[PDB]
């Protein structure tokens, strides 16, 4: 236990503590639980109680991995759903990119921390459980927790709070030391030389000791590159630890999906990772346990991925005195790749955004979106926005943004000519084209029969009408425009009453959800001049 | 003593997540908060408090001194209720003052404090956020000016009698002082009010009478083309939703035939009359439009382009209480989000001056874009409600047609 002020804990609005009955156990499990509970009882962690407590939680008995030593587990599942809500613990852990390079680093372990912090003496009654007796007869041994129970809702939050009160003094005393709380770990790093550093750590540890929190043993210590969730942190940089692809000549849907999972994650760091042919195998699958044979094409990319993954990708740490730069590349329609670095080729982080298969958009809009995503990301990691290097001419940007119906913006940036460059695939004319043919287009369809016609009549006498089956009115209207485009020269004036194409005039999209609009886009791109005019229908 | 404030029946405290802040902002908030902590205004809170309200650091006109600004919008909406000058709008010049600094003097009901819980974030989340709660009346909280009303009128009276030709209005942390005196005598009288305000505990202007109701001007031309007529008809047709007397028939008849867009069409006398009648109708605002205090005020804005923006304030679709245009301010040349924020603030100040409440905005900007950069250009103490929308191609086209000098 410890001499720290307890946190006032209460139950949700109007509820009562759990009253679940004790699961029946054997003489073996019981005898085990009894000894453990006698120990904890003396360590001060729990206290023997009695009838003055209607609450109860089921205690259980389990042994640990490839081994044998009876441990214990209390199912606070119920108490949890009845305990008040607490402040949200850091769900977003730091990222190596935002870590400042510290000359010396040290990670302490305070696993027992939970059972070291006292429980609100008022709330304690709710943590009562019972060690059963030999086959539902003699009353069992009753107890309750006096410390933060493992598995209980508020424990992580309360422990984190306590750790903060305790660390506040030390932190103030010597600000050149950076402490990080994570689970039962404290990652203390500084710019001091190893000797001075070790001295501070001992001071820190001894400080915690005064507060009841004991640290690691010569055995239970974390030494080499800190394997911090998929990353190995070295002094000079951080690396991506092995993401192994299994060699199985038998792949189930599960095996393929999981694989694609790993591969997709790998797409953020490793350049070139592809899963198209893998995903292809999922088509019409009838069960997780179904074995789908890898097509030659799948066996090939899997092989390439295996090679790409066996490459030494490594990141660097953050230096506040240096600029934050982010460069973006358009890896195909909708997909964008980026890398944020301070000094050339030394990336702090890389990543790519899959493509929001949108209803109706354009590259410049998408470039913007990637930019905003990166910014928020940067603000959260470095508390700063980067200088952008975008594969788009200022001229392209100016022309687009300055006339878009929606407020859009890109922070301080600079053009970097690294093909392919994002651009405006076409621009609708500002005024009618003198000389060019004028198509009066119209498509009408019976929404119920899904039968319609799409045609036009030009000022030059050209005319056409097409009958369509299983269509919709929107499709006919759009199709009308399509024909107009197909049958016209390099300069066209088109008038329609489809205020749905009026949407195209304002936004001028270069990609859509519908194949039809896409075709129209392909046509638009092909002309030298196109003037779209809308007129109220009927 | 402390007044027992409570939440509206059934409502729980706000649990709004704190948006990430820039390093500069965090440092500024920390300093500010340490001070207020020392001054006993706010206190560190524990994990037993699940509530939260956004906080950010602004800057306004005149300083580097970062001002702390909390987004109490949710708390305000959850705070119990505690139940306007018609001449303020007809004043030559109105000045705004930040009387938010007065609330720290009054303590907040202990049992309510938990709900004011806010949090200063940490970069890369290397440190848990610094949690605090208010012990005094918070700035930006609706309950503040209310509770402090007794004291407020008291301190204001002496100036009001010395100058009852001047109108003083209080909204949130603000005070709008409108007078009919000329600029110099007006401002000199305002500083007189401030000096008077300073011997207690706190620290340019508008011109309401200038807000002219601008009409719609229809194009006139030597020659009209098929396209010109078509564009005119489209807009007129849309306008019939407001003025049902507008007609496009005679004009539409000129549009009979598959002719070249660039072809010139001679206007028939009948069509000419129609255009004339239409111009007469658009010469004045639609009748029967009146403000209903029991209804939400709405503000829609459209990006006209080239730094121009149009807006309309209404409650019922098409029955506009006011319509206007905003040109970008010197400096905002490459920033839309700045122009928009500046616009929202300007439009909101008018709404307050005129109806004494903030309208609900329909902003032509992507949620993400807005939330990421609005604060960087925010300067007002209050924060209006907002929704993000897709601006219809015609609504823009019509208001673009508004009359200019
Ligand atoms: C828990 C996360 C958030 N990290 C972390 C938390 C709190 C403070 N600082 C941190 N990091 C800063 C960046 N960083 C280094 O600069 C670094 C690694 C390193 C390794 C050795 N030696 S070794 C063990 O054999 O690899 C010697 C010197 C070193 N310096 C790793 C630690």
């Amino acid at each position: 236990i410890s001499p720290i002020e307890t946190v006032p804990v209460k139950l949700k609005p109007g509820m009562d503590g759990p009253k679940v009955k004790q699961w029946p156990l054997t003489e073996e499990k019981i005898k085990a639980l009894v000894e453990i509970c006698t120990e904890m009882e003396k360590e001060g962690k729990i206290s023997k109680i009695g009838p003055e407590n209607p609450y109860n939680t089921p205690v259980f008995a389990i042994k640990k991995k490839d081994s044998t030593k009876w441990r214990k587990l209390v199912d606070f599942r119920e108490l949890n759903k009845r305990t008040q809500d607490f402040w949200e613990v850091q769900l977003g852990i730091p990222h190596p990119a935002g870590l400042k390079k510290k000359k010396s680093v040290t990670v302490l372990d305070v696993g027992d921390a939970y059972f070291s912090v006292p429980l609100d003496e008022d709330f304690r009654k709710y943590t009562a459980f019972t060690i059963p007796s030999i086959n539902n007869e003699t009353p069992g041994i009753r107890y309750q927790y006096n410390v933060l129970p493992q598995g209980w809702k508020g424990s992580p939050a309360i422990f984190q709070s306590s750790m903060t009160k305790i660390l506040e003094p030390f932190r103030k005393q010597n600000p050149d030391i950076v402490i990080y709380q994570y689970m039962d770990d404290l990652y203390v790093g500084s710019d001091l030389e190893i000797g001075q550093h070790r001295t501070k750590i001992e001071e820190l540890r001894q400080h915690l000791l005064r507060w009841g929190l004991t640290t690691p043993d010569k055995k239970h210590q974390k030494e080499p590159p800190f394997l911090w969730m998929g990353y190995e942190l070295h002094p000079d940089k951080w690396t991506v630890q092995p993401i192994v692809l299994p060699e199985k000549d038998s792949w189930t849907v599960n095996d393929i999906q999981k694989l694609v999972g790993k591969l997709n994650w790998a797409s953020q760091i490793y350049p070139g990772i592809k899963v198209r042919q893998l995903c292809k195998l999922l088509r019409g699958t009838k069960a997780l346990t179904e074995v789908i044979p890898l097509t030659e094409e799948a066996e090939l990319e899997l092989a390439e991925n295996r090679e790409i993954l066996k490459e030494p990708v490594h990141g660097v740490y953050y230096d506040p005195s240096k600029d934050l730069i982010a460069e973006i590349q358009k890896q195909g329609q909708g997909q964008w790749t980026y890398q944020i670095y301070q000094e050339p080729f030394k990336n702090l982080k890389t990543g790519k955004y899959a493509r929001m298969r949108g209803a109706h958009t354009n590259d410049v809009k998408q470039l913007t979106e990637a930019v905003q995503k990166i910014t928020t990301e940067s603000i959260v990691i470095w508390g700063k926005t980067p200088k952008f290097k975008l594969p788009i001419q200022k001229e392209t940007w100016e022309t687009w943004w300055t006339e878009y119906w929606q407020a859009t913006w890109i922070p301080e940036w600079e053009f970097v000519n690294t093909p392919p460059l994002v651009k405006l695939w076409y621009q609708l004319e500002k005024e009618p084209i003198v000389g060019a043919e004028t198509f009066y287009v119209d498509g009408a369809a019976n929404r119920e029969t899904k039968l319609g016609k799409a045609g036009y009549v030009t000022n030059r006498g050209r005319q056409k009408v097409v009958t369509l089956t299983d269509t919709t009115n929107q499709k006919t209207e759009l199709q009308a425009i399509y024909l107009a485009l197909q049958d016209s020269g390099l300069e066209v004036n088109i008038v329609t009453d489809s205020q749905y194409a009026l949407g195209i005039i304002q936004a001028q999209p270069d990609q859509s959800e519908s194949e039809l609009v896409n075709q129209i886009i392909e046509q638009l791109i092909k002309k030298e001049k196109v003037y779209l005019a809308w007129v109220p229908a009927h | 003593e402390t007044v027992p404030v409570k939440l509206k029946p059934g409502m729980d405290g706000p649990k709004v997540k704190q948006w990430p802040l820039t390093e500069e902002k965090i440092k500024a908030l920390v300093e500010i908060c340490t001070e207020m902590e020392k001054e006993g205004k706010i206190s560190k809170i524990g994990p037993e408090n699940p509530y939260n309200t956004p906080v950010f650091a602004i800057k306004k006109k005149d300083s580097t001194k970062w001002r702390k600004l909390v987004d109490f919008r949710e708390l305000n909406k959850r705070t119990q209720d505690f139940w306007h000058p018609a001449g303020l709008k007809k004043k030559k010049s109105v000045t705004v003052l930040d009387v938010g600094d007065a609330y720290f003097s009054v303590p907040l009901d202990e049992d309510f404090r938990k709900y004011t819980a806010f949090t200063i974030p940490s970069i890369n989340n290397e440190t848990p956020g610094i949690r605090y709660q208010y012990n005094v009346l918070p700035q930006g909280w609706k309950g503040s000016p209310a509770i402090f009303q007794s004291s407020m009128t008291k301190i204001l009276e002496p100036f009001r009698k010395q100058n009852p030709d001047i109108v003083i209005y209080q909204y949130m942390d603000d005070l709008y002082v409108g007078s009919d005196l000329e600029i110099g005598q007006h401002r000199t009288k305002i500083e007189e009010l401030r000096q008077h305000l300073l011997r207690w505990g706190l620290t340019y202007e508008l011109h309401p009478d200038k807000w002219t109701v601008q009409p719609i001007v229809l194009p006139e031309k030597d020659s009209w083309t098929v396209n010109d007529i078509q564009k005119l008809v489209g807009k007129l047709n849309w306008a019939s939703q407001i003025y049902p007397g507008i007609k496009v028939r005679q004009l539409c008849k000129l549009l009979r035939g598959t002719k070249a867009l660039t072809e010139v069409i001679p206007l028939t006398e009948e069509a000419e009359l129609e255009l004339a009648e239409n111009r007469e109708i658009l010469k004045e605002p639609v009748h029967g439009v009146y403000y209903d205090p029991s209804k939400d005020l709405i503000a829609e804005i459209q990006k006209q382009g080239q730094g121009q923006w149009t807006y309309q304030i209404y409650q019922e679709p098409f029955k506009n209480l006011k319509t206007g245009k905003y040109a970008r301010m010197r400096g905002a040349h490459t920033n839309d989000v700045k122009q928009l924020t500046e616009a929202v603030q300007k439009i909101t100040t008018e709404s307050i001056v005129i109806w004494g409440k903030t309208p609900k905005f329909k902003l032509p900007i992507q949620k993400e874009t807005w939330e990421t950069w609005w604060t960087e250009y925010w300067q007002a103490t209050w924060i209006p409600e907002w929704e993000f929308v897709n601006t219809p191609p015609l609504v823009k086209l019509w208001y673009q047609l508004e009359k200019e000098p």
